[PDB]
């Protein structure tokens, strides 16, 4: 969705990426150059450098203000007009929904996973946006690993290696006899 | 203007926006001391007139008639003013032989009064929509006013008194299936004469018709009489109330009618070296001037400069006699004979002085361009004086520098 | 108060006139004839230096306010119609020209799609805008444009003009008038845009879905022996007087098909409505589908509205759109003014509302103070 | 060339009388009805026919070579006759130009090889560009430029035409001398 919204803002800068192939280079532009400002309103008033990005053909494009106000839509999806909570909100709401005793320990242990946390100054913004929503004088540690993109797989690789995994999985003969539920019931 | 290439040697304007324009196009501002361009100055609207039947129409009548002449018509096929021909009248063009009979408009008994353009097909639906939105906009105004005076009051919506005819337009019905392209278009020769081009289609925008027989002749477009007003200065120039069949200005003001105009009388060789003779005529009756300055070093936008013009000459006092003079009537001593200046000054006729500039061509490949500054004693007369009652010595003392850019043929 | 002027700066043509009128007073090609230049430069050009764009717009607005319209710019307000996602620097420049140079009282930057909706009177409707550069669609639901569910493809005038030029150069048959009665190919390296536009309008038309679907497979030649319908007769078009270009019948009904061609991606002018409508909220589906609006001069092409509405109902049955948009009744609105001048007419209807105009519109006193035009991007 | 008017040396053969210079090469069939009050120039191979005319020309009028000034015939139901044309003061007709115009205004610059139509009125301080066709019974306002095969409003002239055009025609006359 951030890649889709960046394409719209790039057309508002005057660079069209209409083709499905041309959507892939918008994802590359996003991954290369898009920084999350701590205050979005101050960076908008400030005149941008307009940092040049080089395309596959060789042509240059000056991204400018589209760079920072594209990934902002994660933290504030109402701006474009998508009815959602937001990345700062879903984290806090998930902790607040859980029992009162655990809230402090769950705030004290937050782990960032996936590729859409690697945005430059994501941890800086999230910490600030969580703090104001979360209760006052509570310790908030957002422990990002160095391998966020490949964290999900490494977990499976460790889980798979354990002898307990031998019990957890569903055998081919089990699926034929037990039925369809076999996969669902053994999931957890 | 065009015969002699006025679009060669240009004068510079001072302010926010710097522009290089011919002196013929520029205007001198008398309120202050700074010549300004047609671009820099603000434009106004004085009078409307028809280019065929020259009739000065008022501003109010134009708004009703949609900036058009009732009597005159322009042909739709080609863009030219039509003419009434009799047999009992039909409208015909001179350039193309398009008639009013071709499209099938009936001949009128009366000459001008009979002819008319059909009413717009969606004019009734228009007024109904305006009145609906007008009533609906009025509700928003009252809501916005009530909200604003409540904020201004700052009473926190305190209920002192009790709070709280309709116009309903029917929305357009959506057709289930739009009319298909007629089966004629398949297997039929297309004559390009019968169908109309885009240009002549778009001149009639209210119902732009594909066929020529539908395309009616539109009324002739009224033209404008421009009046210029500056940012700092108030008035500048304007036109009479009878601009139709008149070449008179109510207030004549132009850069050529105050600042001394420079012209390249002779053009020498363009092969790396030469000596060019340029004239410096005065327009004012009695004044003084000097082309001393060499446009400094990398100041006053000398980027166009592709040569080193010396013009190492002191001031020369020239005067204009507004009268039909004979060939060498009288020889003045102090003006002409005393500054002989045979190397510098080429010739000195009435309101004329030729000057030799030592240019250095072929510094670039080609297109030789020279920057030089010209000074003149501007009798501004800014202070109140009736037929030069005041001395105007401080005014005459004022030296106005115009950064000229002469461009040699090359 | 005075009747506020309406301007609508487009790549091909600009609409101009006064508020509370049946249609626009002047409609002309958006170009300027500068001294030295043989072909006149286009006034709206995206991705250039601001100073060069400022001079072109200053030159153009001057021609509109004096030669075409006859009225003082400072006296009365402006209603600038411009499409949604119009480049930032261009809109910033256009306002800066009107506010600084001309010193207009107040400009109102209306989106073309929301203005097109007012002309009908209906509060909610889907709006397709087949223009010169890009054919854009934007669902408008009860006054609120839904930017979330936008859609655009480069299948407008420019893409059609380029396709015509390519086809004519392949099957090039001109009678120069110099022993050129015999078919002479590519005597001129390029054809000027003014000619191509006139050929498109007069000669070329939009085919029926049944005939068009055969034309697509015919030129493909997908394991079939001459499976094309019978074309129309060849039309002879004059080029620069003496040179007579014989336009092939195939070119007339094949040039248009690039708009309605699937091209594997499943991205046509037809698909763009259904692609947008499927992405819209579940409650809004049935209201938007029932109220379709087709503006833009590209849709004026003869038999475009029938082909589109037909191509829609065919693409509905396709398995992708069959689930969501299966049992939906697609009905087109017929606007009061012509397809080209629907956008303009909205701004005039809006301009007639003096009370709301002054409030919504950005005053010069605000712009001189701030120097920040409000946009749908963050403030 | 760069504002300054250039030298043009005339031959011995030319009819110089009371300031008015008329090339002997240029026939003017009908010398009775045609009249040249001022210091006019008519270049070689030019035509000024007396087909029931009254061709009055300006103070400093100029007509370049291979150019024709013929009066138009008025298609009147009462009587069909040739309408007498009146060339204004300080009029500059360019080379190879065709003129079938009735009442040409003062201080005008008619371009090269440009055909002006039948019964065509031109008001003072106008300019017709080169390779242009003004159709029959057309009017051109002051401070205007008409061009194209249609012959329609192209733009406006410089404000200072009245003062400027005087210099042009008088300079050309003064500069145009015998060899
Ligand atoms: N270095 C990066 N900076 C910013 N965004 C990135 C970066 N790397 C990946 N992304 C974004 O994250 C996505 C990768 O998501 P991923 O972590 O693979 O998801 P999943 O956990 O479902 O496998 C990319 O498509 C891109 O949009
Ligand atoms: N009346 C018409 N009939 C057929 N085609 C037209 C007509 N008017 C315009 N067109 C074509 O459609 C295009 C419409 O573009 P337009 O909507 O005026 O520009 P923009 O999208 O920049 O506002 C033109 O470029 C032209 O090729
Ligand atoms: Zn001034
Ligand atoms: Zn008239
Ligand atoms: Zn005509």
């Amino acid at each position: 969705d951030v890649s889709r919204f960046l394409r719209l803002y790039l057309r508002k800068e005057g660079y069209d990426f209409h083709s499905s192939s041309e959507f892939e280079i918008v994802k590359a532009i996003k991954e290369r150059a898009c920084y999350l400002s701590i205050n979005p309103q101050k960076d908008e008033t400030l005149e941008t450098e307009k940092a040049q990005y080089y395309l596959p053909d060789g042509s240059t494009i000056e991204i400018g203000p589209s760079r920072f106000r594209a990934p902002e839509l994660l933290f504030r999806p109402d701006l474009i007009g998508e009815e959602s909570e937001g990345i700062h909100e879903v984290l806090v709401f998930a902790i607040q929904k859980s029992d009162m005793d655990l809230r402090r320990t769950l705030f004290s242990n937050i782990v960032l996973s996936g590729g859409s946390t690697l945005f430059k100054g994501f941890g800086d913004r999230l910490l600030s946006e969580v703090k104001k929503l979360a209760p006052k004088d509570v310790k908030i540690r957002i422990s990002a690993p160095q391998e966020r993109l490949y964290s999900t797989w490494i977990g499976g690789s460790i889980l798979a290696s354990l002898d307990t995994f031998k019990k957890m999985w569903v055998s081919k003969k089990e699926y034929e006899e037990d039925g369809a539920r076999s996969i669902h019931r053994k999931t957890f | 203007a065009s015969l002699l290439q006025s679009e060669r040697v240009l004068y510079l304007v001072q302010g926010e926006k710097k522009v290089r324009a011919p002196l013929s196009q520029l205007y001198f501002c008398r309120y202050c001391s700074e010549l300004r361009s047609l671009e820099c100055v603000s434009h106004e609207v004085d009078s409307h007139y028809c280019p065929s039947c020259l009739e000065n129409m008022p501003s109010a009548e134009a708004k009703l008639k949609k900036n058009r002449c009732a009597n005159c018509f322009d042909c739709p096929g080609c863009m030219h003013t039509l003419s009434t021909r009799a047999t009992a009248y039909y409208l015909a063009c001179g350039f193309c032989r398009w008639t009013s009979r071709d499209v099938g408009m009936a001949d009128k008994s009366v000459a001008s009064g009979g002819w008319q353009e059909p009413d717009h097909p969606h004019t009734q639906r228009m007024n109904k929509l305006i009145e609906y939105y007008q009533q609906l906009a009025q509700k928003e105004k009252v809501e916005r006013d009530r909200k604003k005076l409540a904020r201004r009051r700052n009473y926190m919506p305190l209920a002192f008194s009790q709070h709280t005819k309709e116009i309903k337009i029917e929305p357009a019905q959506a057709v289930d299936e739009v009319e298909p392209l007629p089966e004629d278009y398949y297997t039929r020769p297309v004559n390009l004469t019968e169908v109309t081009t885009l240009q002549q289609r778009l001149l009639q925008p209210d119902f732009q018709p594909i066929c020529a027989s539908q395309l009616y002749p539109r009324h002739k477009h009224l033209l404008i009489k421009r009046s210029l007003r500056c940012r700092q200065c108030e008035h500048n120039l304007s036109k009479p109330e009878f601009n139709p069949t008149s070449i008179k200005f109510k207030i004549q003001l132009v850069a050529v009618n105050y600042i001394p105009e420079v012209r390249i009388m002779s053009i020498p060789n363009l092969r790396y070296m030469k000596e060019s003779q340029v004239l410096l005529t005065l327009t004012n009756p009695v004044e003084n001037l000097t082309h001393v300055t060499l446009l400094e070093c990398e100041e006053g936008d000398p980027d166009d400069t592709n040569s080193t013009a010396k013009v190492s000459v002191p001031p020369t006092e020239l005067v204009l006699a507004g009268k039909d003079a004979a060939a060498e009537y009288d020889e003045l001593a102090e003006p002409q004979d005393f500054p002989d200046d045979p190397d510098v000054v080429a010739f000195r006729k009435a309101n004329k002085v030729g000057v030799f500039i030592k240019v250095t061509p072929q510094r670039e490949e080609g297109d030789v361009t020279v920057c030089f500054k010209l000074k003149h004693d501007f009798k501004n007369l800014a202070a109140p004086i009736r037929p030069v009652e005041e001395a105007d010595p401080g005014a005459e003392v004022s030296w106005l520098t115009q950064h000229v850019e002469l461009s040699l043929g090359p | 108060e005075k009747t506020a002027v309406v301007i609508d700066l487009g790549e091909a043509f600009t609409k101009c006139g006064f508020a509370g009128e049946t249609g626009p007073r002047c409609i002309i090609p958006s170009v300027i004839k500068k001294a030295g230049m043989p072909k006149p430069i286009k006034v709206v050009q995206y991705n250039i230096n601001t100073e060069e764009l400022y001079s072109y717009l200053k030159e153009f607005i001057h021609i509109l306010y004096f030669r075409h319209l006859l009225v003082n710019p400072r006296d009365r307000r402006v209603v600038v119609i411009e499409s949604v996602l119009c480049p930032s620097h261009f809109r910033e420049t256009l306002t800066r020209v009107l506010f600084k140079y001309f010193e207009v009282p107040s400009v109102l930057l209306a989106p073309s799609h929301l203005m097109a909706l007012l002309t009908l009177g209906i509060n909610s409707a889907m709006v397709l805008d087949c223009g010169y550069r890009e054919s854009l669609v934007l669902p408008i639901y009860e006054g609120i444009p839904v930017l979330n569910c936008w859609g655009a493809l480069p299948l407008g005038g420019k893409a059609l003009h380029k396709e015509l030029e390519t086809q004519l150069l392949e099957q090039c048959t001109v009678d120069t008038g110099a022993a050129k009665e015999q078919s002479l190919p590519s005597v001129m390296g390029s054809i000027p845009e003014g000619v191509l536009e006139d050929i498109k309008v007069r000669t070329c038309f939009v085919s029926d879905l049944t005939r068009g679907l055969k034309i697509q497979a015919a030129k493909f030649n997908i394991d079939g022996n001459t499976e094309r319908p019978s074309p129309p007769p060849n039309v002879d078009y004059p080029l620069d007087g003496e040179k007579i270009l014989h336009v092939l019948g195939s070119i007339r009904d094949s040039v248009v098909e690039i708009l309605f061609e699937q091209d594997n991606e499943e991205k046509s002018v037809a698909t763009l409505i259904l692609d947008s409508l499927m992405q819209c909220p579940i409650d809004t589906r049935k209201q938007l589908a029932e109220n379709l609006v087709i503006i833009g001069g590209t849709s004026m092409l003869p038999g475009f509205l029938h082909r589109l509405l037909a191509e829609i109902r065919y693409l509905v049955e396709k398995p992708k759109y069959k689930k969501t948009l299966g049992t939906k009744t697609f009905r087109i609105h017929t606007p009061p003014a012509k397809a080209n001048c629907v956008a303009w007419l909205g701004g005039a209807i809006f301009g007639a509302l003096q009370d709301i105009l002054g409030s919504r519109s950005v005053s010069k006193e605000y712009y001189n103070q701030t120097g920040r035009i409000p946009d749908w991007c963050s403030l | 060339m760069e504002l300054g008017e250039l030298l043009y040396n005339k031959s011995e053969y030319i009819e110089t009388a009371s300031g008015n210079k008329v090339s002997r090469q240029s026939v003017l069939c009908g010398s009775q009805n045609i009249v040249l009050n001022g210091k006019t120039i008519v270049m070689n191979d030019c035509i000024i026919r007396g087909d029931l005319a009254n061709v009055r020309v300006g103070r400093h009028c100029v007509v370049k070579s291979r150019s024709v000034i013929r009066p138009p015939f008025k298609k009147f139901s009462k009587g069909v006759a040739f309408f007498p044309l009146h060339i204004g003061d300080h009029v500059f007709i360019e080379e190879d130009c065709v003129v079938n115009a009735a009442q040409i205004g003062s201080y005008v610059h008619v371009g090269k090889n440009c055909v002006i139509g039948r019964r065509c009125v031109l008001k003072d301080c106008c300019k017709i560009l080169d390779n242009t066709v003004l159709p029959p019974e057309t009017v051109v306002p002051p401070f205007t430029v008409f061009s194209g095969c249609p012959g329609l409003f192209s733009g406006e002239l410089p404000e200072c035409t009245q003062e400027l055009m005087i210099d042009v025609t008088k300079s050309y006359y003064q500069k145009f001398l015998p060899l």
